[PDB]
């Protein structure tokens, strides 16, 4: 029995130590709701293989996770949503390997659950107070670019993989030159048999001080320091950092502690740490299993990194715009408020934590810019791309239409035009100026 | 060549009218308003004059906008922003930065390669007009 | 177009070189199974975005992923198989992180594909042999405990969490005295306020010392050193070396190169490395999305772990037999020969590298030994949870009938016993000589 | 105490028909099979003494059993133990391991605590018959 | 003095003629062919300014000479180079480089002494041209 | 018996997995081939003194050597080209010292064998996949120096000894002035009474900014890191290093080990690696004991050196041009075709490892340059002695001589002119605008 042991409390009162998680529970066919949100608590917390006299050797109620409470999906008879508390002194400070562990993990049902996924965590303000939260932060990092009111734009290198250090270094060039403030790194290229790492860092270098010299901006090149080990990932750090690099980057895939590594390292050493995660990864389009990427966005504010891809809600990504909304407050916001269309399932206070910076990423244009400033709002960083790389008249170019596009639409929506509506004629009065973005827009009207 | 510094150096240089619905968007964000100016343009040259102090509490336009003016007057051949300044808990900084004036011609910078360990090199950029005193500059 | 951009060639030769991944695609309502594929393979190589210059300055060609070819899912009507090619130039030697950021991270494709796992891949033997492999692996694991012939038994301390430094030793060295060749750590005890590591750490030594004096067997406790950090980690791994553990554990959940790390450090230190990995973790029984457990156990054992927990057939794990019988041998066997009801889609040859220890959990108990022995085979680590904290004679009883209840499983199979037919008779047998096991064999015969 | 090492250990002693189908196990994997005796039992002692060579493509139990029953007759208060080694490609090494003879009785082990830095303590076990000259032993 | 950069430097400078059958060389070896200019004269400026993009699967060479020779109208007191990009597998870069156009007079480099520690020195070279802003050089 | 012991085996079926050797064998005064390669095989391998128990307690037949084809010598009745395949896992990875343990130690043959050479080896793709190849190599190296299309101008100081540190710059300068890319230490300067390693390099990198501050060009000077410890070296390294040196060298007699460990140090410091290897070592012209310099090729390729001299056809050194050429391709190419007058055994693919650059040394002139650029391609480095050193006109107008010989002959190579058959003419149009050449061409045409 999971009800009667303890694990389903339906009396519970959470304190504001409490870590609480939400999961989306699809019990086994003929199996109670109360029955499979206990066996979730009971799974992640104490197993009970009945009957073990150790147990009252220690403060045995303390360590057993409580269901408290069970709503049902509404609009689907056969979820459960269960509301599961964790007392604070069960998770070590600062880690969220730990954390993770913790939760998710335990986490199991085989006889009374079909399919479980994570939704929503209240991570209590003083556990959240034990991390460091983003190394750089959004207000720190627009004070060291001197960029600010609006968006910045990046795109990643084309191709993806195969130029050489100096056929790279002039893609960065000329991008940085014709109006983006940043250019990246794939997540594919770390140090390869057709380029390995250093040759590109010390081209990327000559690219990005060009850039700035030929501007009067800092310019950024995020550096894919991701590798196989911590030393190797250390020794790439230090080279970005020796160069005098304003940005490093790291993949999702290096795992947790690596993460919690690197935010550290980014914060002792001033440097802006873009986190890269796939927006379309196999572990995508789910309602039945897995986590909520809400979750990944809390727990990596937590972590410390600056920038995480977080959605579009247009272009090729066909995100809800409401859910999306979601996961930018969980990066932004000083204190997040339930919200459940936006699947903000509890109020949460971020206990002063700086702001990561949402990355839009994929199948975006100049043509939209009304609408990605209307869903995105103006911190986000805007990546274009061969939106940019593919212009018919050159990269410089590319860049300088998606720049000018986005200036002329944060400046009708400060003059509180109904850039929503307007924006359009908006982007066709810019494009009477630029040449550049009149033929980016005839472009992607075309046709496209 | 045209510096790209501020929230729309990539438009044309703004009109008083549209410089005055900037303030207007200012003014509804509850900003403080600052006029700084400089002739050294290094985009790392953190600190530019005030023109003044910032304005607090500002509810009409036009005394920004005359104070715009008045700095185009004394330093015409000066870089001139107009800053807003949020005390938001949180932010606590600027969140809109953007020219007002910029001098008739634009020089650039100089690139510095110093040359290191190995292949690496130590970069500067050193503002051509800086390497003039400030009243010959522009 | 994607068919028509290079992406699909069904006339491909796949090379002894290439990397092939085996999707199971479920294209969008109304697209076309070749056109899915390609999108898939477009998505995780060369991002198109039409017309890119840039391109023609590289060998263009070598850095596209082939879909070369696509099968239905037999039973399936919806839902394909797709084969896609890789070449091995694209992959940093050595490094799981850009292996996984590669292949599941942009393989996208939201207008064609509406779901996407990774069933398997085909690493070929020159990539193989760019990783370490198991830090000490089976056969150097048996040598080290001087333990042949029989899988190892183990368990996890009860309760999970809340017992002092002191009662804690106490558990392991009654459950090591008693019989098995292994405690360990949770996976959730790393050090928490209710108990720091290092205690732990100093208290386990003296009980798997006194244990090994009380029996004349080489004894081993897994110390959890899963930490936030890698220096923290390090200093972890560091005391266990230095108070001389045989054994340490760390969570998947720190992620793939924290485990690299860890890998390369158990191999330069001697010390075997057993990975935690949630049988019943939120992301389990998924048959649409992610990524199924045969390729982590690839990717884990060229990693270099050298325990990973596989899977029962029976007890509280619901396993089809065959599919985890794939998983043993991708874990345990030189070459692999392609078997499509054990999941393996392609043949492949471990270039050598050294066996992982499966590591079967879950609900297991005494009287299932026939089942187990039969199989899991006697390469395997049997872990038992109150199966022996919660013996009503005490834990070193428990232990001790779960060890002649293997020994004597083992005697009959070597004596060509049909012992999976004659197994509760071979377990009667042996409880007529053995009281514990005798109290073993009623407790979970009269209900549970 | 009841030493463990051995793959049967937690068995009562094999009679020598449970000896004779171990052994046939042993000619079916194709294993060299060795005897190996000691009175030093630490379990760290991995090499104990050879009685002869290991037999090697063994096809009849009952030479095995013979050399196994005169190791008993000449060193019967010692530990004596069957191997059976495996020259598969990927193994190379013993894969069964088991006793065919303990003494009378054994006393076990001696635990040694040197204490070292803070807390750590630097541990050794001794056999207790070690104390004495082989030839005194059990 | 004469910058040596270039693969045929050390040669008088290159008549259209002559510059017609490199261009010619470059089509039959299947190369990518770009112009490029720059009056920062610097061997660690690897990035020159492009004149248009590289032109790919070229087949005669006068559309090439007719964008050389607008380059040089265009740009004549900068240097200007042209070269042949390869897409080989193992290759993947540039494999001829050479100046199509020269400044008519070239003052050189400033060498700079940084002194460090003990005997050591760290160098820079700085064009004379380069302390100069781009449109008053040369 | 070695035929009848399984070392002999007409029908073994080689892997691509296998290390496979040739052999040119001169069998003892009447002894047969067969068992002659037998000798071989079974000496670098299993040594069998007759009766070994313990052989039985392994896989035996996996590390015996197999000789598995005899060829007569064409031309040559008394020798024999025996071919032999060594099993992947005998091998060390990444390891030079014990290949060549493996390979040219063991190898005896007292009673069978009168004689033997090593001519070449087929290493497998997943052995190379596991050495690093070239520190930099030939593209990167290229892009480094900014220098594409023709081969580089090199020479070493004259006198090789002698000359203090202020002296010994002066040359080095007057010499990069005038048109060389590289000057080179002598590979007997190291540190000696008459002048010490410091002050050298302190002079040279005068001399070396002196000359790029006087030509517009990247200039090097290879500075001499051998010493007889690797402390030592490492300390001479960092120097070159801290200097902002791009190229340093050292001698072949080091041995393997220290130069892989060099090779890797050039790699993480970006610094081009250059390897001196005596062209008439007293080990030179044989035909009959020792290994021929195609095995050196590859094994310096692997190690991870950037430059090795490889030969002239013409000049001072003797050599066969189509050996040579062998040569050539071994350093440069990616995949090698058996080709038997060229010495190539062995079908051989590189695994995309970086080239390395041949260099040209040995009593070549200016005059000879037709000949040069047809038989040594444009890929190669030509030091030239006394050619530059003693210009009646000074070390600048040697230098200079040199640089417009070739820059001639490389434009009429890319202009089709048949410049082998007219490459005098070719030289004397160049001479007309270039008294430094005139001057050349007149003194090596009047007697020498
Ligand atoms: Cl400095
Ligand atoms: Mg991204
Ligand atoms: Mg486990
Ligand atoms: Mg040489």
């Amino acid at each position: 029995p999971y009800a009667k042991m303890g694990y389903w409390n339906p009396d519970y009162q959470v304190k504001d130590t409490d870590v609480l998680a939400l999961f989306r529970v699809t019990p086994q066919p003929g199996v109670d709701p109360i029955e499979a949100a206990a066996a979730v608590a009971g799974e992640s917390s104490t197993a009970t293989w009945t009957v073990v006299w150790t147990d009252l050797l220690t403060a045995a109620d303390l360590y057993r996770a409580k269901a408290y409470k069970v709503d049902q999906v509404p609009n689907n008879p056969e979820q459960y949503f269960a509301y599961i508390a964790y007392e604070l002194d069960l998770f070590e400070e600062g880690s969220i390997a730990n954390l993770t562990a913790s939760i998710i993990g335990n986490v199991f049902g085989f006889k009374a659950v079909k399919a479980l996924r994570l939704e929503d965590m209240r991570l209590p303000f003083a556990y959240i107070k034990t991390f460091q939260g983003p190394a750089t932060g959004v207000i720190l990092e627009r004070e060291r670019l001197d960029k600010f009111g609006r968006p910045l734009l990046g795109c990643t290198t084309k191709p993806k993989l195969g130029l050489s250090g100096k056929n790279y270094g002039r893609v960065v060039y000329e991008a940085l030159k014709g109006g983006l403030d940043f250019v990246k790194d794939d997540e594919n290229i770390n140090s390869q048999p057709f380029m390995r790492w250093r040759e590109r860092y010390l081209f990327v270098m000559e690219a990005v001080n060009k850039a700035a010299a030929a501007t009067g901006e800092v310019k950024g090149h995020y550096l894919n320091v991701t590798a196989a080990t911590m030393e190797e990932m250390y020794a790439r750090a230090q080279l970005a950092k020796e160069l005098g690099s304003v940005i490093i980057m790291i993949d999702l895939v290096i795992g947790y502690t690596a993460i919690q590594t690197m935010a550290k390292w980014a914060r002792d050493n001033d440097m802006i740490l873009h986190l890269h995660r796939a927006g379309n990864s196999t572990y995508s389009r789910q309602k039945n299993h897995g986590m909520n990427f809400r979750v990944i966005c809390k727990w990596m504010r937590m972590a410390g990194v600056d920038h995480i891809h977080a959605g579009t809600v247009v272009g090729k990504l066909e995100g809800d715009p409401i859910i999306t909304r979601g996961f930018y407050k969980t990066l932004l916001l000083p204190k997040l408020e339930r919200n459940l269309q936006e699947g903000l399932f509890f109020d949460m206070d971020w206990a002063s934590l700086r702001k990561v910076m949402p990355v839009a990423s994929g199948g975006i244009h100049a043509g939209q810019m009304h609408q990605l400033i209307h869903y995105l709002g103006e911190d986000v960083v805007l990546q274009f791309g061969g939106g940019t790389i593919g212009h018919p008249d050159g990269i410089q170019s590319g860049a300088t239409a998606n720049r000018v596009a986005l200036e002329a639409m944060i400046l009708a929506r400060n003059e509180n035009r109904d850039f929503l509506t307007e924006g359009p004629e908006i982007l066709r009065e810019a494009a009477k100026n630029c040449g550049a973005l009149r033929t980016a827009l005839d472009l992607w009207k075309d046709i496209t | 060549m045209r510096i790209t510094q501020g929230t729309f150096s990539f438009l044309p240089d703004l009109t008083d009218e549209q410089i005055k619905k900037q303030i207007d968007y200012m003014i509804s964000k509850k900003l403080a308003i600052g006029i700084e100016y400089t002739n050294d343009i290094h985009p790392r040259n953190s600190f530019w004059e005030m023109w003044g102090l910032p304005l607090f509490e500002v509810t009409d336009p036009a005394p920004v906008l005359f104070e715009i003016n008045a700095c185009r007057k004394a330093k015409s051949n000066f870089y001139i922003k107009v800053v807003g300044f949020s005390s938001e808990r949180g932010i606590e900084s600027t969140i809109i930065s953007f020219i007002v004036n910029r001098p008739k011609h634009e020089p650039g910078f100089n690139l510095i390669r110093q040359e290191d360990k190995s292949r690496s090199i130590k970069y500067s950029i050193q503002a051509y007009e800086t390497y003039k005193p400030e009243d010959q500059r522009y």
